[PDB]
């Protein structure tokens, strides 16, 4: 047991410590208003159920693009085994709209031990609650 | 149902240099997904603020949106002759999108080219045409909004030229038929079987970059219907 990952029954893996997830998406191979493309490791790629993309304006208001309890998975592994987080996917076929270089473009990750299979006692489906983990956050002009 | 937007103050006048305030008011937490548009005097339509307070580039710093929950409001610090117009506030949380009723502001004392005005005999179809001239046609949606006095604005539907997917409104399920032609950047609506009811204007606002906001609007198309 890595003691780092938070195992469970069947003695599998369903999530590590934040500092562990952060370290994987630590290396970004490419970022654009269409999606990331970092290099995520299979050991982690497993515990994650999806990502959450949001645009935080200079003042302080944050908009979640794929704001949905089930649109959470916008990731997908390729040929060269590189993960491409697809912003454009759940933003109705449109890429990210940044109207000001200083708006940040946060992208969170959700360990499976936090993922919600369905709504709640509020008939709510928002990405609030879902304990997310930031993994990337470059301003607007740092993106390009 | 349709999230019903309410603009209690239907109209107002105010000298220049005044701090005008236009207030919208949703019928259920729309969670910030609200935008404001200004309808100039020249029957045109400008996209101003999206997502409650983010200003569209170009808008003069003296504007500003506010709120959260079900009480959003535009505030025009020290008014200026070129701000006159009728402001609407379309929500954009849970489709179908629905606009307010407009708060006509007075003064107390062409990338999207639409078709020509139609005139039909009660019971005939028509085909209005939105002719985008820009470059982002098959890469940006196309919403068709319907304006008629007293009825703020009703979102009809939209199609995405680039592939063919489309969405409609419940009241217009059986009326409009959105068709588009990727080769000549053009959309077409087809109000089939008209009535004295359809007699209205029909703008064709294209929503590109912002699924819940139409940035460029056509000019309109007076589709009046006789007896």
């Amino acid at each position: 047991r890595d003691k780092r990952f938070h195992y469970d029954r069947n003695n599998i893996a369903v999530g590590a410590d934040e500092s562990v997830v952060k370290e994987a998406h630590r290396e970004v191979i490419n970022s654009s208003t269409e999606g990331l493309l970092l290099n995520i490791d299979k050991d982690i790629r497993k515990i994650l159920s999806g990502y959450i993309v949001e645009i935080e304006d200079t003042e302080g208001l944050k908009e979640v693009i794929n704001d949905r309890y089930d649109m959470l998975n916008i990731s997908s592994l390729r040929q060269d085994g590189k993960t491409f987080i697809d912003f454009k996917k759940y933003n109705d076929k449109l890429p990210l709209y940044i109207s000001n270089p200083n708006y940040k473009v946060n992208v969170y990750a959700v360990t499976k031990e936090n993922t919600i299979i369905n709504p709640s006692e509020n008939g709510d489906t928002s990405t609030n609650g879902i304990k997310k983990i930031l993994i990337f956050s470059k301003k607007g002009y740092e993106i390009g | 149902k349709d999230i019903q937007m309410t603009q209690t103050t239907s109209s107002l006048s105010a000298s220049l240099g005044d701090r005008v305030t236009v207030s919208c008011r949703a019928s259920q937490d729309i969670r910030n997904y609200l935008n404001w548009y200004q309808q100039k005097p020249d029957g045109t339509v400008k996209f101003l603020i999206y997502y409650t307070s983010r200003l569209q580039p170009g808008v003069p710093s003296r504007f500003s949106g506010s709120g959260s929950g079900t009480d959003y409001s535009l505030t025009i610090n020290n008014l200026e002759q070129e701000d006159i117009g009728t402001y609407f506030c379309q929500q954009g949380n849970t489709p179908p999108w629905t606009f307010g009723g407009g708060t006509k502001l007075e003064i107390k004392r062409v990338q999207l080219q639409q078709s020509g005005p139609e005139l039909v005999k009660p019971g005939a179809s028509v085909k209005i045409s939105c002719k985008d001239s820009g470059y982002a046609f098959n890469s940006s949606w196309m919403n068709w909004v319907k304006q008629r006095p007293g009825q703020g604005l009703e979102w009809i539907g939209r199609i995405y030229p680039g592939d063919g997917d489309s969405n409609y409104n419940g009241k217009f399920e059986g009326k409009a038929i959105l068709t588009a032609d990727k080769s000549s950047s053009t959309a077409y609506m087809q109000l089939s079987s008209l009535t004295s009811v359809d007699s209205a204007v029909y703008f064709c606002a294209r929503s590109g970059l912002l699924r819940y906001a139409m940035d460029y609007w056509g000019q309109g198309t007076s589709v009046t219907v006789s007896s």
